[PDB]
């Protein structure tokens, strides 16, 4: 199963979810790259809640 | 089962709705009325090898 | 006449100038032209007040066609029969066909109405106990019944039961016309049946329309139904069923139809499998509740050959058992010799004729009205296909020039020798190659009907296709059906006469006719119908293919516009094709030499005491 | 079962994390 | 308590159930002319900076206008930018869409219809899409309409289908920056009486709720353009009394084609401006030299007519004495139109007009009163 991401999406994504963004600054240029903390977050509980 | 995403810098965007465009004219000309239906055989050359 | 000098181009008319009738005034509102020298109706679609005017003729006439602008309709006894059955009075109708005519209704289509319409309901037939009792309420037509006396020992006398329908034809050719409704509500002899529908079940509205005209006037009425292939007939049975809800008897043609029906009656309505039997070779177990469900064979009934003592008791007991209803499939197949006796052996009080094809090469089609009853509903082909109940098919005539040997040796042949030349002609060959090579392309599932084995062999071995013939072993038969069914490599499967008749197919969108038997006017829709239940229906731009590939100058298009007069009486159109875009691009070419071709013609031309028995 | 869960979702992870990578 | 079959037939030939007629539609005439029996001169803007706001959304692609809505929506705005420079030439036009939730300007103001008609026709290929924001289109209307200036009135219509809208941020303030800003709006929904756009064109239209319209079917729309392409009547409160400077161009007239002021193409026409000698292509448009609004008599001739409202004609009784058996201005023989020798004179066909008392047939009077704008019976009359 494929889902489309564009730049628009992961803004809103941000500014709706601050939870996400929070996230994004202290995983994305520590530890693993965006792809992957894109698909860590859609395989997780947090995004179904 | 797995997970794939696909995630766009929102240029490129223009390159998959260019292919559902393609695809929807690909399947309109699939599902199109053949030459020698819309069109009368009868003042062209008879059929042969 | 209403005094009106006949013209000098009246002449040509043979007595059909109608001109006399006077132009009313207000004659824009009124749809209809009746003609008085035939009762027919001419009727406008785009007029105002069209569709009373329409419904209105279905309910009064049969329609001989329905084109799109102009609609033809035929007034006959037996539309005004059933009309009267299901509670229109004389007068009422003729005030408004004189209301809706825009010439004034004339004196002999008057008097036609009257004549038909009365002396109606006054001879009625009843079972009481499988026994057939004649009723009528008034006593003298018995004295005037005393010429076909066949009795057999208020007002009635009981008949033999091989001696019905000649009691019904008689009873037809005097003004007294037969009749029989199934008063269910009012039956308490035979029991009643818990059958219903499913409420997962949907009723479409012209399956109601054809209900309405069978249960018009709060009986059940015997009579023919017809509707497409696709369009639920097998629904309407199911619904009748549950209407009545007496006991039923389904006759098929074929073993399949039956576990079909059987199938669609477990499926449909709420019938459980022990009110369900099943009388075949196979299975003869029957229900042993009082009231129940057999669906059967037809010569289960009519065959005169020794059979089982099983058969024997089975058959035994559905002439002891009194049936409420009966649901002939397939009905143009009654009027065979055996096939008419089954509505006599099996005494039902209502009769319903389900089939797609109510047309049969002799003239016994007519005899059904006396067989089940008078034609309760027709079904409008185009009308179901373009609001995406049956599929928009596109009949085509594909012209096929006759090669130069070939009709030289075809023309001092014998006749069946001459079906056999003209069927092998290469540039069918080649046309059939195109069609299956282009539709193919397409993602179309093709079926290509050709009855002669030889001919489906010659084609199947030709292109490398499967072919099911009659002989072929059944397993087989269900392989390669599912096969061109699933598997999207086969989407060319080459199928004889077994085809025409109810055996279950995949569903297809193009069909090809190589050859044909004669101009049997049945055997084209039943072969149409496999591709009018397309499920590509819904989606919008789609069209089904029909081709009739015939040989030019040769009995082709003598067979084929035999074949294609009942699908034009119904309105289809066959465009004719003479010529194909790809014969001189094509990339493989069957026949293309002469000497290929001369090789195929002399190919057709060639077809035609316990220890001494160890002893032997 | 539950090994080949975890390694699965954890190397399509990786394969489209190198994809992006790639295209970029 | 049967199955529906079992019942009875439809019995749908009986259920058709069956000189005065002049009168049964003529009353209706009467009705529908009562309410435009009222007429006086309203002071109305005159220099008009409109902003036509098109709605390019999913809900333009609904199969309820033929073939959608986009496709009638955008020929009908370039019928509407047609008659409107037919009918209001010195105005300085700019066309919108809203498409994607923002809102793109698809052409400058400008007093060229040519140019918004190529920009209404290069929309037209495009497929309408996305979740329409106002706010987002009234905060561009603001940013187009600052630079108009005082005498020019600020106007923008609306054409909004969908029901919804999805604002970045609060659009009561854009609301109350634009009536601050006397921007006056008015609304042309598609669908049912969106609130807020009943609210705006309240509140920037002085507590008038008559400015937000829906239309019922499809001439109902072609209403709707060819009244909304009339001047809006302005406040008694609202004093933009200025004085407005502009020249009278000449027609140029030379075989060698010229260099021109707005283009820097060659065209051997041209509109010499009078304030500093410099050819344009149209007219009318500001000269690109000295900012002159360089016109025609013709411009100002076709805003005339509104500040002269002809009173509309009233039909004369018919049991009064006519003056004449033809009409006036057409004399056509007025029809006796006798109903019957019972039914007596009705619906006499005479429209007098009440400066002259002159009468008038009814192709006369639908002619009169919005073709031509001036009486010929009041003219006739030597004064
Ligand atoms: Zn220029
Ligand atoms: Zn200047
Ligand atoms: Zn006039
Ligand atoms: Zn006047």
């Amino acid at each position: 199963v494929n889902v489309n991401l564009s730049r628009e999406k992961i803004l809103n994504i941000f500014e709706n979810y601050p939870i996400v963004k929070k996230a994004y600054t202290d995983n994305v240029p520590k530890n693993f790259k965006e792809p992957e903390f894109w698909a860590r977050f859609f395989s997780s509980k947090l995004f179904r809640k | 089962a797995t997970l794939h995403i696909n995630i766009t810098t929102a240029s490129d965007e223009v390159a998959q709705r260019e292919l559902q465009e393609r695809q929807a004219e690909e399947k309109r000309k699939q599902n199109a009325v053949p030459e020698w239906h819309k069109q009368s055989t009868i003042g062209k050359t008879a059929l042969g090898r | 006449p209403a005094d009106f000098v006949p013209d000098s181009v009246s002449g040509m008319f043979r007595s059909h100038d109608f001109s006399y009738l006077r132009l009313r005034p207000d004659h824009a509102s009124r749809p209809l032209w009746i003609s008085p020298s035939d009762g027919r109706i001419i009727l406008e679609s785009f007029s105002p007040l069209a569709e009373q005017a329409q419904d209105f003729l279905v309910t009064i006439a049969e329609p001989i066609s329905r084109p799109s602008h102009i609609h033809e309709y035929k007034i006959t006894a037996y539309s005004l029969y059933a009309a009267v059955s299901v509670g229109l009075e004389t007068d009422d109708i003729i005030s408004v066909l004189d209301r809706l005519s825009k010439v004034p209704v004339a004196e002999s289509i008057i008097n036609f109405i009257k004549g038909a319409t009365i002396s109606y309901g006054k001879v009625k037939l009843v079972i009481k106990h499988n026994r057939y009792f004649v009723e009528t309420t008034q006593a003298d037509i018995l004295q005037m019944l005393l010429n076909d006396s066949v009795i057999g020992p208020v007002h009635s006398f009981e008949i033999a039961n091989e001696s019905v329908e000649v009691v019904k034809k008689r009873c037809q050719e005097i003004d007294y016309p037969v009749l029989e409704e199934y008063d269910f509500r009012n039956d308490h002899r035979n029991p009643d049946l818990d059958i219903d529908l499913k409420p997962s079940t949907q009723i479409r509205p012209y399956q109601e329309k054809s209900l309405s005209k069978m249960f018009g006037n709060g009986r059940a009425r015997s009579g023919i139904i017809v509707l497409p292939c696709g369009a639920g007939k097998t629904l309407v049975g199911i619904t009748a069923a549950c209407t009545i809800k007496k006991s039923v008897i389904v006759l098929c043609t074929s073993s399949v139809s039956v576990m079909q029906w059987r199938q669609q009656f477990l499926q449909w309505c709420t019938l459980q499998p022990e009110n369900c039997a099943v009388f075949t070779s196979d299975n003869k177990e029957m229900f042993q509740t009082e009231s129940g469900l057999v669906v059967s064979t037809y010569s289960m009934v009519a065959n005169t050959r020794n059979r089982s003592h099983d058969s024997q008791k089975v058959m035994d007991f559905l002439t002891g058992r009194e049936w409420g209803f009966i649901i002939l499939d397939e009905v143009h197949v009654v009027p065979a010799a055996m096939f008419r006796r089954v509505v006599s052996t099996i005494a039902a009080h209502a009769k319903l004729g389900l089939t797609a094809t109510l047309v049969r090469e002799d003239d016994k089609i007519g005899d059904l009205n006396f067989l089940i009853g008078p034609k309760l509903y027709e079904a409008n082909w185009m009308e179901l296909s373009q609001k995406g109940h049956i599929a928009n098919v596109q009949c085509a005539e594909v012209w096929c020039p006759m090669t130069a040997e070939f009709y030289q040796e075809y023309l001092r042949e014998t006749a069946r020798k001459r079906m056999l030349l003209y069927i092998m002609n290469p540039t069918k060959f080649q046309a059939c190659q195109f069609l299956i090579q282009y539709h193919e392309r397409r993602g179309d599932k093709i079926i290509v009907f050709s009855d002669n084995v030889y001919a489906l062999q010659e084609y199947a071995l030709k292109m490398g296709k499967p072919f099911i013939y009659g002989s072929t072993p059944q397993q087989e038969r269900m392989n390669i059906l599912q096969n061109f069914q699933y598997n999207d490599q086969i989407n060319t499967i080459f199928l004889s006469k077994v085809g025409d008749t109810s055996i279950d197919l995949p569903e297809a969108t193009c069909l090809i006719q190589i050859s044909s038997h004669y101009g049997s006017r049945r055997q084209e829709a039943q072969r149409l119908g496999r591709i009018l239940r397309a499920k590509r229906r819904n989606d919008e731009g789609f069209n089904a293919f029909f081709y009739s590939l015939v040989s030019k100058d040769t009995q082709e298009m003598y067979y084929s516009t035999k074949r294609q007069a009942f699908l034009v009486d119904q309105g289809y159109a066959f465009k004719v094709i003479t010529h194909l875009h790809g014969m001189e691009n094509i990339p493989n070419l069957a026949y293309a030499s002469p000497r290929e071709r001369r090789e195929l013609l002399q190919e057709v031309l060639l077809k035609n005491h316990p220890l001494i028995r160890k002893m032997y | 079962d539950n090994i080949k869960m975890t390694l699965q979702q954890i190397i399509s992870r990786y394969k489209d994390a190198d994809i992006y990578e790639e295209k970029r | 308590g049967g199955y529906a079959w079992e019942d009875e037939i439809k019995r749908s030939w009986d259920l058709v159930k069956v000189m005065a007629s002049l009168v049964a539609s003529i009353v209706e005439a009467r009705k529908k002319r009562t309410a435009k029996k009222n007429i006086t001169p309203y002071q109305r803007g005159i220099i008009r900076s409109l902003i036509l706001t098109l709605d390019c959304s999913e809900a333009m692609l609904e199969k309820d206008l033929r073939p959608n809505r986009h496709a009638m929506i955008i020929q009908y705005a370039i019928d509407f930018v047609h008659e409107f420079f037919d009918q209001n030439p010195i105005s300085q036009m700019g066309i919108i869409i809203m498409r994607n939730g923002l809102a793109q300007l698809v052409s400058q103001v400008s007093g060229n219809p040519q140019d918004h008609i190529d920009a209404l026709k290069s929309i037209r290929k495009q497929e309408p899409k996305g979740n329409p924001s106002l706010q987002n289109a009234l905060e561009m209307a603001r940013g187009l309409l600052l630079p108009v200036p005082a005498h020019c009135t600020r106007e923008v219509l609306i054409v909004f289908g969908s029901l919804s809208t999805t604002d970045p941020g609060d659009i009561h303030q854009t609301i109350d920056s634009l009536v601050s800003e006397k921007i006056r709006v008015k609304v042309l929904g598609l669908s049912a009486q969106v609130a807020i756009c009943k609210e705006l064109c309240k509140a920037t239209n002085y507590g008038d709720e008559s400015f937000y319209k829906i239309l019922l079917d499809e001439t109902h729309l072609k209403e709707l353009f060819n009244e909304a392409v009339t001047p809006l009547p302005v406040n008694k409160i609202n004093k933009g009394f200025t004085l407005v400077k502009m020249g009278f161009p000449t027609r140029i007239f030379e075989d060698t084609p010229t260099f021109c002021s707005c283009h820097s193409k060659l065209v051997y026409g041209g509109y010499f401006c009078p304030n500093c000698h410099s050819k344009v292509c149209s007219l009318p448009t500001v000269c690109p030299c000295c900012d002159l609004m360089l016109i025609l008599s013709t411009h100002l001739a076709r805003s005339y007519h509104h500040l002269m409202p002809l009173k509309t004609f009233a039909e004369v009784p018919t049991t009064e004495k006519f003056r004449s058996e033809d009409c006036f201005s057409c004399q056509s023989r007025f029809p006796i139109l006798k109903n019957h020798k019972n039914g007596k004179l009705l619906t006499s066909s005479r429209y007098r007009c009440e400066d002259c008392k002159q009468e008038f047939c009814v192709d006369c009077d639908v002619f009169i009163h919005e073709i031509l704008h001036n009486c010929p019976g009041c003219e006739s009359k030597p004064v």
